[PDB]
RNA sequence: GGUGAAAUGCGCAGAUACCGGGAGGAACGCCGAUGGCGAAGGCAGCCACCUGGUCCACCCGUGACGCUGAGGCGCGAAAGCGUGGGGAGCAAACCGGAUUAGAUACCCGGGUAGUCCACGCCCUAAACGAUGCGCGCUAGGUCUCUGGGUCUCCUGGGGGCCGAAGCUAACGCGUUAAGCGCGCCGCCUGGGGAGUACGGCCGCAAGGCUGAAACUCAAAGGAAUUGACGGGGGCCCGCACAAGCGGUGGA
């Protein structure tokens, strides 16, 4: 089902805007640097808008990875 | 020649051949294999069992240099693609990691007429 | 673009009483300054045909409160097409 | 490497795979959604700047100023031309290999135009909701993006699906109307000939716009129904095939 946990409830608040809070917009991530599918993160639909334009910033400065590659685990 | 300890494992699965790069460390090509140099001709190298093979006369040629450690990293989605990572689980060699790190454009070539 | 004090600028320097938040004369105007930050916005990038729509729109808007003043009082209008310096 | 299988092709002047550095062009993965915006063609990597449209709120301002528009003016994907740059990858024409009875194709290995930037042309399209443009009226239900509020819910603007009334040839439409009425626009008037000819008009050109007739046929069409059929799928059965025994075809 997919039926994990959402990332919006597992953390306390916080800005979608602060690019460098990297402590946070690692679980924004996957096991590839891309950005957790709507689904995964339970964000709305202004939210994940802005949680989009955040890690394409959060990149350039090289804070939050482009990509990796994979841990068979 | 010379003797190496621990060595990393490439492996390249496409579809009309599947090969295995075995090297150093570094990324230093140690010895290497493919179907094709197994004894396969032509639409014979992507079989599966192909992959097996070359994941043994690869990981064959590095124990003569007494390899004893490896890490594994694989290059596509193609024919007994798993098949050769287990051939090497398979060889009497320690895998220590395993990898997959597949070219992934960003949308950049417009790829032939053949998708 | 512009801001509301450049703006209240405008308003107040063409109201016909104070707190005339739009007139006839206002508007005319408010459009005249739009107009003219667009004729220059344009004057360069010349490949922005899709703001010279606004442009348009807006070149247009003030032509009929133009007539519109031409009919309810000509003087008024006389008035308000030497303070502002159109046709041409 | 490539395919259904293979050869042209590239490699013992060292290819592929493999690590590190470098240049150059083209696009922008995940977020990307039945989602947004725009008048339309059309637009997504990230930043700033110059701007256009638009919605919500308070109802403060002038006070019918409003609608639509023949012609004129401007915008208009893709290919196409023109001068000059650029050329990674893709790739008409073209060069080969394979398939086939033949293959000027489907499949494979190269290849100029060109796609990319500019600046001027070209000004067509299944340019498509195939529904020109405003306003007023007529059950609602869920979904979804975006505003405002006394946010259990109320109320604005959007995009979707199902349905009242009613329309409709039928399909289907269905408060995003193809429902009920008002204004204005352009357009149709049987199929072929034909988007041709004649003439004017536009462009350097390729061509476009406007756009007929003579003659010939009783049709050309639209939805929809029962079947038949598919190198369309879904589900069953027969010694239909397979698993087994024995023969014919030969004498
Ligand atoms: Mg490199
Ligand atoms: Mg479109
Ligand atoms: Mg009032
Ligand atoms: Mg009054
Ligand atoms: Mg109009
Ligand atoms: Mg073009
Ligand atoms: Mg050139
Ligand atoms: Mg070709
Ligand atoms: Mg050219
Ligand atoms: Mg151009
Ligand atoms: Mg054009
Ligand atoms: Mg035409
Ligand atoms: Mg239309
Ligand atoms: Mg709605
Ligand atoms: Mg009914
Ligand atoms: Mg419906
Ligand atoms: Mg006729
Ligand atoms: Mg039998």
């Amino acid at each position: 089902p997919s039926r994990k946990a959402k990332v919006k409830a597992t953390l306390g608040e916080f800005d979608l805007r602060d690019y460098r809070n990297v402590e946070v917009l690692k679980r924004f991530l996957s096991e590839t640097g891309k950005i957790l599918p709507r689904r995964r993160t339970g964000l709305s639909a202004k939210e994940q808008r802005i949680l989009a334009k955040t890690i394409k910033r959060a990149r350039i400065l090289g804070l939050l990875p482009f990509t990796e590659k994979l841990v068979r685990k | 020649k010379r003797q190496v300890a621990s060595g990393r494992a490439y492996i390249h699965a496409s579809y009309n051949n599947t090969i295995v790069t075995i090297t150093d460390p570094d990324g230093n090509p140690i010895t290497w294999s493919s179907g094709g140099v197994i004894g396969y001709k032509g639409s014979r190298k992507g079989t599966p069992y192909a992959a097996q093979l070359a994941a043994l006369d690869a990981a064959k040629k590095a124990m003569a240099y007494g390899m004893q450690s490896v890490d594994v990293i694989v290059r596509g989605t193609g024919a007994g693609r798993e098949q050769a990572i287990r051939a090497l689980q398979a060889s009497g060699l320690q895998v220590k990691s395993i990898v997959d790190d597949t070219p992934v454009p960003h949308n950049g070539c417009r790829p032939k007429k053949k998708f | 673009p512009i801001t509301k004090e450049e703006k209240q600028k405008v308003i107040q320097e063409f109201a016909r009483f104070p707190g005339d938040t739009g007139s006839t004369e206002v508007q005319v105007a408010l459009l005249t300054l739009r107009i003219n930050r667009l004729s220059e916005h344009l004057k360069v990038h010349k490949k922005d045909h899709h703001s010279h729509r606004g442009l348009l729109m807006m070149v247009g808007q003030r032509r009929r409160l133009l007539r519109y003043l031409q009919r309810e009082d000509p003087e008024r209008y006389r008035a308000l097409i030497e303070k502002l310096g159109i046709r041409g």
